[PDB]
RNA sequence: AGGACCGAACCGACUAAUGUUGAAAAAUUAGCGGAUGACUUGUGGCUGGGGGUGAAAGGCCAAUCAAACCGGGAGAUAGCU
RNA sequence: GCUCGCCGGAAGACCAAGGGUUCCUGUCCAACGUUAAUCGGGGCAGGGUGAGUCGACCCCUAAGGCGAGGCCGAAAGGCGUAGUCGAUGGGAAACAGGUUAAUAUUCCUGUACUUGGUGUUACUGCGAAGGGGGGACGGAGAAGGCUAUGUUGGCCGGGCGACGGUUGUCCCGGUUUAAGCGUGUAGGCUGGUUUUCCAGGCAAAUCCGGAAAAUCAAGGCUGAGGCGUGAUGACGAGGCACUACGGUGCUGAAGCAACAAAUGCCCUGCUUCCAGGAAAAGCCUCUAAGCAUCAGGUAACAUCAAAUCGUACCCCAAACCGACACAGGUGGUCAGGUAGAGAAUACCAAGGCGCUUGAGAGAACUCGGGUGAAGGAACUAGGCAAAAUGGUGCCGUAACUUCGGGAGAAGGCACGCUGAUAUGUAGGUGAGGUCCCUCGCGGAUGGAGCUGAAAUCAGUCGAAGAUACCAGCUGGCUGCAACUGUUUAUUAAAAACACAGCACUGUGCAAACACGAAAGUGGACGUAUACGGUGUGACGCCUGCCCGGUGCCGGAAGGUUAAUU
RNA sequence: AAUUCCUUGUCGGGUAAGUUCCGACCUGCACGAAUGGCGUAAUGAUGGCCAGGCUGUCUCCACCCGAGACUCAGUGAAAUU
RNA sequence: UGAGCCUGUUUGAUGUUCUAACGUUGACCCGUAAUCCGGGUUGCGGACAGUGUCUGGUGGGUAGUUUGACUGGGGCGGUCU
């Protein structure tokens, strides 16, 4: 649900929250945790290579299963959980042989449901099959790009992909950007779409909210001196030049892709 | 008012010590220069 | 509940007087702002000079910065005093 | 030696970092000490630091560093695997009294605890570089149980007062005791036991995870305080005999109860929120290769061991960082009384100091302060500086508004002391005595003793009762930036920077982009509801016309055009 | 008008007297729509103007309490020439 | 399908197909007690991609420098045979 806050303070006047009562209140499953340290945007030379990163809350990593092997064994859903590393919720599942795992939670999945993977599974949300075995015209998420590698497309909150055609050993997909693409028909996918579709209806409200997530302030190039940026200088407010990046490359229109190795798999670029 | 020099033995020894000088090719050149000049104290280590 | 209110410890530096071969190569006395947060503090670590870092003042990098310090080319050149 | 003054959340006491003999005793006054010096942190000589339990060393890892083979690079060299280092974090064990001129949880007296090696006896399936458990973790809030510690009464010893009174409802002092061992309470969490089966934990498993039956309803873990012992002991005002002025030998009274009460402990607990809150070992279990007469495991006794380095002194300062015996800077711990909301402020306790030139006089002028007839901003660029308001309870309070605010708006009234209601009220705490029951640190009744607000009525003193310290000035019209925040260390704190929100554009993952001759690394253990660049800057109503010039995006017919031949 | 040279433009308000201030007119030297246009409650050690209380800021200065300046004894500098 | 020689031969261009050079930051086995490295088996690409030498375009991202004299001061104006 989406809730507005009341204006008891100027920092609270403009806050909208997404509240979900079905998420677990407790500690996560321990045998599937690891430590994760912060970088500040620095590489092994010690230099800043990506700007505006630093600080925030401490987080631990949850091992999620993007391969979805283990065909033939049904699994049941135990609970849904909050994860600080991504923008989608996760789910804990228990197999009939006594094994536990974390998976991405689709839309409409509760506690007490069943799921399966393999060539001879049913067509229902949460099940996994190779795309050679899925009817054309379907909506899927968590799609592989090589057989046996793991999902790499449509993993964010509310996203999905469409199967548009099949021809020979390949299938054609429509992606969220508007692109049409080709992939081998032996790849795997999951039925449905990713949940938590209200994630984009939240307003942060104050600068500290962005600071809580590890984001540092942005300084405009027009406010610097000529020795710092191509946009600096002036007696007052002056621009008089075509906008460029901090390293002298034109922004606002120029294209940048160059990869002749993969050009045979793009059918039509995004419009 | 706070000033520039604030002592610490561990940091002193990790920065300018004998083993630090020996760990690198230029530090050995510092040691050779000082030996050729004939200094009574070669490094900061006691 | 809150980048909420009044106010000590703690962190700052808006006004005036003194001081200017000072008690002090930037301070003292009387007032002043924040004070559960984008807060403050101890120990260790990483980024090196046409390079770093910068909520951006050409600011800071050991009382030195529109290109640090030390040694060398070196007795640079000086139609000038 | 007697009097006076100053600090007392410090200007007292104990440490880490840093320094290194400044510590104690004898002797000297040339130089050092902003003056004299018989004195000194000065010169000279001698003395002083005692550990199985405090620290370091040692076992274990974080950020990061180095790195056999390896990949890459004109040389020099760069990055990295198996490994090995690195605390600011995890890992066994000790208390009270006495003593030196100078050391003490180390020396002496009394009473304790922990980890290993070897031997004897009695029972017995042991075994890891591997599997499982544990260690093991955020912010804020509330109120119940306690202790440190304080006040008063009872008890014991002493006193009867330099000037009116003081055998009493009077005055002064003391009333202290640990670790360990036994008991398992206020309280928190969790159903217990047996049998059978199984695509999981690389292989195995009696251990963990999962499924199906029967049976019992009470089992288990954690836990402050109090009580007993330790203690017929030690300490203790004072007395019996001399003093080297530091002290010796002996003796030695009382040593209880009530109330108030922490920011400390139960609490790594409980309730709630989103920004979702370290690693490895020590420790408890499970088996594999292997050994099974052996070796090994559990318990009881006897004996041996626990090495090496630090330990003096200063530590908000004359011993550290500032060239100085410099009005500056420097992290942790302890927290008495009266008034007070308080760690503010005033006066005191234990304890520590009067800051290393003095003595006179009482001119102009300069510095820091107190008071002012009549007027009340006439001063000045400008009410600059000064003067003024200031507490608690109650009455009462406008335009405008994003409905939260504006608001402590503005402007008012009461306030000391003594008596009664009530020889101390409403509340709080709680002993004897009487019953109940598995019998205990139990339940019900009961009210002695102690402690104790606020209000109303009638009186009374002064010019003044929030009497000292402490402690908001208020209202009306307008420019700029929505707001909390940031910045020119040392003449500029602002309308400048950032910000939540909005829009354009790039980017299909070996992503775009950035650091790198390269190998590689960040972006990210992320995947278009994601990530990078550019401009505007909460919110409300909005954002018109121009593609001729310079950029960017698409086209490919015609003209011009490189190496090469 | 943080924008207007001519300019102290012209009219109204506030004062005994107002080149600054508030409300209007339009002759915009040389405003104007994300190098954004017009508004806006709350907030500000931010710029401008008017009131009450208060006063040694002032007419115009007078007295007092402390630290120096002055005299005695000890020590004992500086810029410049 | 266009050019040379006596239908056949030599040599260009365009378009399908193939595997054996080359790529793999897909899966499995070993060195091994190892998310680096090498070898082996198997999928997917495939003479494309990528690197060396030569060559045309773009290139204030970075570097080395030039930007005259007379003159009732200099600049603006005028001038220099």
């Amino acid at each position: 649900a989406v809730v507005k806050c009341k204006p008891t303070s100027p920092g609270r006047r403009h806050v909208v929250k997404v509240v979900n009562p079905e998420l677990h209140k407790g500690k996560p499953f321990a045998p599937l945790l690891e430590k994760n340290s912060k970088s500040g945007g620095r590489n092994n030379n010690g230099r800043i290579t990506t700007r505006h990163i630093g600080g925030g809350h401490k987080q631990a990593y949850r091992i999620v299963d993007f391969k979805r092997n283990k065909d033939g064994i049904p699994a049941v859903v135990e609970r849904l959980e909050y994860d600080p590393n991504r923008s989608a919720n996760i789910a804990l599942v228990l197999y009939k042989d006594g094994e536990r795992r974390y998976i991405l939670a689709p839309k409409g999945l509760k506690a007490g449901d069943q799921i399966q993977s393999g060539v001879d599974a049913a067509i229902k949300p949460g099940n996994t099959l190779p795309m050679r075995n899925i009817p054309v015209g379907s909506t899927v998420h968590n799609v592989e790009m090589k057989p046996g590698k793991g999902g790499q497309l449509a993993r964010s909150a509310g996203t999905y992909v469409q199967i548009v055609a099949r021809d020979g050993a390949y299938v054609t997909l429509r992606l969220r950007s508007g692109e049409m693409r080709k992939v081998e028909a032996d790849c795997r996918a999951t039925l449905g779409e990713v949940g938590n579709a209200e994630h984009m209806l939240r307003v942060l409200g104050k600068a500290g909210a962005a600071r809580w997530r590890g984001v540092r302030p942005t300084v405009r190039g027009t406010a610097m001196n000529p020795v710092d940026h191509p946009h600096g200088g002036g007696e007052g407010r002056n621009f008089g030049k075509h906008p460029v990046t901090p390293w002298g490359v034109q922004t606002k229109g120029k294209k940048t892709r160059s990869n002749k190795r993969t050009d045979k798999f793009i059918v039509r670029r995004r419009s | 008012m706070k000033r520039t020099f604030q002592p610490s033995v561990l940091k002193r020894n990790r920065s300018h010590g004998f083993r630090a000088r020996m760990a690198t090719k230029n530090g050995r050149q510092v040691l050779a220069r000082r030996r050729a000049k004939g200094r009574a104290r070669l490094t900061v280590s006691k």
